[PDB]
């Protein structure tokens, strides 16, 4: 499903920033970052495996059962 | 007698209605609001958008006030120094309730912020609905029909209060059973 | 009880405060469950044979090695590769407003693309200063250039009348509510219905309902019923007759801030099978400074 | 009235009758059958035939030639139910088919949508419409009177003709041809209401000023510039005409002029001289009653009203409410008007009692 | 600026009066409030109505002809918008 | 909570949980819902129930959101907004004394300081009209006479 | 910035609000044809004084109406418009900022409920693909295998 109503994204408080060299816009469909970073392994991560994400590495493992 | 006057247009043997009506009428230089009803436009919606802003501007309230009784002109001016003031302490206090909906409008955006950080920017975006799953155009142009029914804004107008008639009316513009000084 | 009301069921503790949950309600059919997981299992065994069939139920993993792209690296290493990388940084590196996707902003840039789809020397400051008009033109926030006549027409938005219509008068008072209909000569073509003309005003729901829009809509729908067969045979008198079922124009007015006035306009709405209506108007003669009107109790 | 249906063609009338017999039987119809035929069977067309036969196509029913009225009343109240019937679906079908065009119309905010086809394959054409309406929205076509019709053309006039079948894959295609010439067709459209109102105006002025017994311009099948220039001539030349009473006379446009003065007939031309007209008039100078107790014993004990005078006791009509709701504020206007959400509980004391309880305490 | 002399009074009025003669080969000024009031022949009466003002003129009063006044098209200030709008008569 | 010594005597009407001042939310489904369920048809609409049910089942965890940041500016208003009934009531005419008092001062000082809080005699609703030669129509100041 | 109300109208409308012209007289004039209070369209004392003069020699010479604008559509266009879409930092109204923090919240309830919808479909699909027997554990098999409240039970509720 969708969102109940729809507004204009919200105006920027005095000393906010979005973090330089981020691309705020990146699709699903867009080509792999080369750089290795946390963005971009998370990304790669949900395009390449699905949605499955773990709040630890010990719960990683959990799921994997055993390796 | 005036026209607002509680005697005013009267309907009896003797009582024989002033002015010409129809056409260039009495009212054709007093009639405060005209509105062409259109098709697909219900002239019941009309009348209570009308009612609506008459009644949130704080006109028919005036109206019936000045126009029922007689009220002494230093009643008058203590009843709007009162409800000038009310509106000023009023403004005051919500806009401590504004600033507080601010700050947490900011932390909401910071927990955004941390689900950004914690999932990815993209999958964030996919989330939020990204058409990276639109192959076709068509795919595209089912999200843009939804939204574009969604940014159809029909009237936000509300029904009006209903008018109390106590008892000698000490309140004319009385709309709600709380007592009032 | 003692002569006082009877409480709530709310009040009264749970009816059922003596069972446990379990009870209510029972789980029963605990035999069925491994036999549904069976049978969930095999059906799903089949839609995956059926999937399998239809496409291919295999994955693979590609052995690459990192020697291979060295022509990429090489590439990059280029002087035009790191100048075009760094045009993108700049061009990205402004102000940018946008946190996350929004789909307002996705919808809006969309229908700009496709509206899109649908559709010497500069002057220095010196001769800026010396144009003291252009200084006004930059911040005018007037229209410039050719305007049109209907923003300068002053009956534009006034009602255009005709001689055919019917002005229906809808009167709403604190306890009575009226509706009246003239011709545009001004001739009242039937007798006024008031709440006390139709014998609504002193009844049941006294000095409350008079001005309510119950009555108010029920004056009203009499009045228009009794009107039209007396305006057909008024128009016939006068020699234009009514055409085989028209529509008659109506213009409604309607005065006074009091609850007879959403009844009249329903009234009329739902007799608007006969009476078309072509303009609304409403009329308020709104205070300024008059003679004393009569005291009240205060 | 009886007129009517001949002069707009849609009263239907088969030609397997001989000619000369047909045509005395509409001689004698016109003179003593109109006034039998009440306000209904204007709307709903009757097929002239051998024999009264009420059926067949849904809204229509054929009556024989050669019909006394004496017979045709005895036939309607013998078949006075079948009649009945026959109206309410012919009703019915002709609110159907104005709602469904109202809720494309007013969604899409066009103008109007005519129809000259199935009204079946048109619901076919209307529903694909209304499920691909925001595509409609992404091209540009809007506020354009719309026809349904069997070719796919586009009229001079501003109006565009859609087939009546179209699928969803061939529609995507005719959208993305007919876009290039959507924005030609709103400037004539427009244009096109501009002139006409123009020249309904001035008909009009010259029906009132001239007096005459009428005035055709839209028989003959001319451009809208001809036919504004032929208003204004004609409203130029009302003053000049003015002292003469042209009642008798009817004027209208044809590519050649002709005056009758035995018969009252005037055509002329889009350019003719006014002057030159001018100058020429210059020169000229019981068993019925018990036939509809014994078939129907509703009259004898229901009354009617007279709709001209006002009677005694005024008795209210049913109410119309509206088919289709613009808003859901319109809705919840009909469910409160109609006592959707109204307590269920019956009234037992009224407030008049705490009224005068009160007013005793005071 | 130029007062008006009593010696050409009449002249002065004459040509203010004639200001508005309901013909005309050039568009005619607005008044003061910006608007276009009925344009009058001589002496003294009404015989063009701006088409905002016709509905009310002919309902006030039957049987008093006035043709609705159009305003004079431009076609010296650009010569294409003439075309424009010939062909667009012509394309009806 | 009292805000310039002043209790708040409603907190819901600000945030505007069950009152008039509401917030409109899947407009388009409510509206179809209501056309359908106001249509005659031949069944209740149980697929707009569901869709409008679907696109409201996030109300109740956003009214409980709501609800505790509005505890939470209860709790931030009592810290530091308020005064906890220790200031003078500001939202009446008597307790604004001062600036009237000033008007007064203005006003006498404007009539060669001899009338203090006096206006002028009320005139009839045609006096400057039905009055006769001799009489004062425009009524003049408490001091002019 | 400006709650005195010396701010507007610009100078050009200072011109303008002449009595010959009732469209600017429209614009700072209500529907009914009264004006606004200092509390809500704190306009200049001069040009209060300046559109109470003009509507006074309008209505004299005739050229306004005693009540209403004619003008009051027309006007919208100048008449500041407050977008729901585009929130305002400023805004009197806190409606119109609760509106925002709503969205905003169910954008990030949107979020955290389609990552926690996707977990449990990988993990329902994982434990498909691994078999019943071979995925669930002997504890899971032997006591969490049957009808509960949690695990497909009957409606809870009375009245269904």
């Amino acid at each position: 499903h969708g969102n109940l109503f729809y507004f204009r994204e919200y105006p920027m408080y005095p000393g906010e920033y979005v973090p330089a060299e981020h691309n705020t816009l990146s699709s699903l469909r867009d080509e792999l970052r080369l750089d290795l970073t946390a963005q971009s392994l998370k990304e790669a991560w949900m395009r390449v495996s699905g949605g499955v994400y773990f709040q630890s590495v010990d719960e990683y493992y959990a799921s994997v059962d055993g390796l | 007698y005036m026209m607002y006057h509680r005697k005013a247009m009267g309907t009896m043997k003797y009582s024989k209605w002033k002015g010409a009506h129809g056409g260039i009428s009495h009212f054709y230089g007093r009639t405060p609001m005209v509105e062409e009803v259109r098709p697909n436009e219900p002239i019941t919606l009309v009348d209570r958008r009308i009612m609506h802003y008459v009644h949130h501007s704080r006109l028919r309230h005036f109206q019936l006030f000045r126009s029922y009784q007689e009220k002494s002109n230093s009643t008058e001016c203590k009843l709007r120094e009162g409800e000038m003031l009310r509106r000023r302490w009023h403004r005051r206090l919500q806009k401590s309730f504004i600033a507080f909906m601010q700050f947490k409008t900011m932390k909401v955006l910071e927990d955004q912020a941390r689900l950004v950080n914690t999932y990815g920017q993209a999958a964030v975006n996919a989330a939020l609905g990204d058409p990276w799953n639109a192959t076709d155009n068509v795919a595209r142009e089912r999200k843009s029909a939804a939204v574009r029914r969604q940014v159809r804004a029909l009237p936000m107008v509300n029904v009006v209060p209903k008018h109390v008639a106590t008892m000698k009316q000490i309140h004319n513009d009385r709309f709600n059973y709380r007592w009032r000084v | 009880r003692r002569g006082k009301p009877r409480p709530r069921a709310g009040m009264f503790p749970d009816k059922y405060r003596r069972v446990p949950m379990l009870l209510k309600p029972q789980q029963g059919g605990q035999q069925y469950f491994n036999h549904f997981l069976i049978r969930s299992t095999n059906d799903r065994l089949t839609q995956q044979d059926v999937d399998n069939a239809s496409g291919q139920a295999h994955s693979f993993i590609s052995p690459q090695l990192p020697q291979m792209d060295w022509r990429n690296m090489s590439a990059r290493s280029s002087e035009e590769s790191i100048r075009e990388e760094m045009r993108q940084l700049a061009e990205n590196d402004v102000m940018q407003h946008q946190r996350v996707f929004n789909e307002r902003m996705w919808y809006e840039k969309e229908e700009e693309h496709r509206m899109k789809a649908r559709s010497p020397r500069v002057l220095g400051g010196d001769y800026f200063k010396t144009r003291f008009g252009y200084s006004l033109v930059k911040n005018s926030e007037m229209t410039q250039g050719p305007v049109d006549y209907s923003q300068l027409d002053m009956w534009g938005e006034m009602p255009r009348y005709t001689s055919d219509m019917v002005f229906l008068y809808l009167v709403s008072r604190r306890r009575n509510t009226y509706a009246v209909a003239y011709t545009y000569e001004g001739k009242r073509i039937l007798n006024t219905y008031t709440a006390g003309n139709r014998g609504l005003k002193g009844g049941d729901r006294g000095f409350r309902s008079e001005g309510s829009t119950d009555n108010g809509h029920q004056v009203t729908s009499m009045y228009l019923n009794d009107l039209l067969p007396k305006l057909r045979e008024m128009r016939a008198s006068e020699g234009r007759p009514m055409g085989r079922g028209e529509k008659v124009e109506l213009v409604v007015r309607v005065m006074g801030f009091y609850n007879g006035r959403q009844g009249a306009v329903r009234a009329v709405q739902d007799r608007a099978n006969e009476f078309h209506v072509r303009y609304f108007e409403d009329i308020t003669p709104f205070p300024l400074n008059g003679p004393k009107m009569p005291r009240g109790v205060f | 009235t009886l007129q009517e249906l001949i002069e707009a063609d849609q009263i239907l009338f088969s030609r397997d009758l001989s000619p000369l017999q047909s045509a005395a039987a509409l001689s004698t119809l016109q003179r003593h059958l109109g006034e039998l035929n009440y306000s209904a069977w204007e709307s709903m067309p009757v097929i002239v035939s051998n024999q009264f036969s009420i059926g067949d196509l849904t809204g229509t029913i054929t009556i024989p030639w050669d019909f006394t009225p004496e017979q045709f009343h005895s036939f309607m109240a013998h078949n006075e139910k079948g009649v009945a019937r026959c109206r309410e679906v012919a009703i019915q079908y002709a609110s159907t088919i104005e709602q469904l065009i109202a809720e494309l119309c007013t969604a899409l905010e066009l103008d109007d949508i005519l129809v000259s086809c199935s009204h079946q394959d048109a619901l076919r054409l209307m529903e694909l419409l209304h499920r691909n309406r925001e595509l409609l929205i992404q091209y540009g076509l809007s506020k354009l009177t719309l026809e349904v019709g069997n070719r796919h053309a586009t009229r001079a006039n501003g109006v565009v003709i859609i087939n009546c079948s179209l699928t969803s894959e061939q529609l995507r295609p005719w959208l993305k041809a007919i876009s290039p010439k959507l924005p030609l067709q709103q400037r004539l459209y427009e244009l096109s209401k501009q002139m006409l109102e123009s020249t309904l105006w001035h008909l009009k002025e010259f029906r009132t000023m001239v007096e005459p017994g009428g005035v055709d311009a839209f028989s003959n099948d001319c451009t809208y510039a001809e036919r504004l220039q032929w208003s204004k001539e004609l409203f130029r030349i009302g003053p000049s005409l003015a002292p003469w009473d042209w009642s008798e006379m009817t004027f209208v446009l044809s590519p050649d002029v002709d005056i009758d003065w035995a018969n009252g007939l005037l055509a002329l031309p889009y350019n003719f001289d006014g002057d030159a007209l001018v100058r020429y008039v210059e020169e000229v100078q019981e068993r019925m009653r018990h036939l509809y107790r014994q078939t129907n014993p509703h009259m004898d004990e229901y009354l009617a009203s007279s709709n001209s005078r006002v009677d005694t006791l005024p008795v209210e009509r049913p109410l119309s409410h509206a088919v289709t709701f613009n808003s859901d504020a319109e809705a919840e206007d009909q469910l409160k008007w109609e006592g959707f959400y109204a307590e269920p509980y019956v009234d037992q004391a009224p407030t008049s009692d705490i009224d005068d309880m009160a007013h005793t305490f005071m | 600026i130029n007062y008006v002399p009593h010696a050409q009074l009449r002249e002065h009025i004459d040509k203010e009066l004639d200001k508005y003669v309901a013909g005309k080969n050039e568009p005619y000024p607005l008044n003061f409030v910006g608007q276009m009031p009925f344009l009058e022949d001589g002496d003294g009466n009404i015989v063009e109505v701006p088409e905002s003002l016709l509905s009310n003129h002919m309902a006030e009063h039957p049987d008093s002809t006035a043709k609705p006044h159009e305003p004079h098209t431009s076609s010296s200030i650009s010569e294409a918008a003439a075309f424009e709008e010939r062909m667009l008569r012509a394309m009806v | 909570p009292s805000h310039s010594g002043s209790p708040v005597f409603t907190q819901a009407k600000l945030i505007g949980l069950s009152g008039e001042e509401q917030l409109t939310m899947c407009q388009s489904e409510t509206m179809a819902l209501r056309l359908c369920m106001a249509k005659a048809g031949k069944e209740t609409c149980e697929r707009e129930s569901r869709a409008l049910d679907s696109c409201l089942g996030r109300v109740g965890h956003l009214r409980r959101a709501m609800s505790e940041a509005c505890w939470e500016f209860n709790d931030w208003f009592i810290q530091n907004v308020s005064d906890n009934h220790t200031k003078p009531f500001q939202h009446r005419p008597h307790d604004w004394r001062h600036f009237y008092a000033q008007e007064k001062l203005v006003r006498e000082r404007q009539q060669n300081g001899h009338a203090y809080g006096r206006r002028p005699k009320q005139f009839s609703f045609g006096a400057r009209y039905v009055k006769t030669d001799g009489y004062g129509k425009r009524p003049r100041l408490p001091y002019n006479k | 910035k400006d709650p005195q109300g010396v701010q507007r109208p610009s100078p050009e409308v200072y011109m303008k609000l002449n009595y010959k012209n009732p469209a600017t007289i429209s614009r700072f004039l209500t529907r009914t044809g009264h004006m606004y209070p200092a509390d809500i369209l704190p306009l200049n004392p001069e040009a209060v004084v300046k559109l109470r003069v003009a509507k006074a020699q309008a209505i004299r010479i005739g050229l306004y109406p005693r009540f209403g604008n004619p003008f009051w559509f027309r006007s919208q266009k100048f008449r500041p418009k407050a977008y729901q879409e585009n929130y305002d930092p400023t805004t009197y109204s806190t409606k119109r900022t609760v509106e925002h923090f709503a969205y905003n919240w169910v954008q990030t309830d949107r979020i955290r409920r389609y990552f926690r919808e996707l977990e449990a479909v990988h993990t329902s699909g994982s434990a498909s693909a691994r078999g019943s027997g071979g995925g669930t554990t002997a504890e899971h098999k032997q006591q969490d295998q049957f009808y509960s409240p949690e695990n497909q039970p009957i409606s809870l509720h009375r009245n269904n």
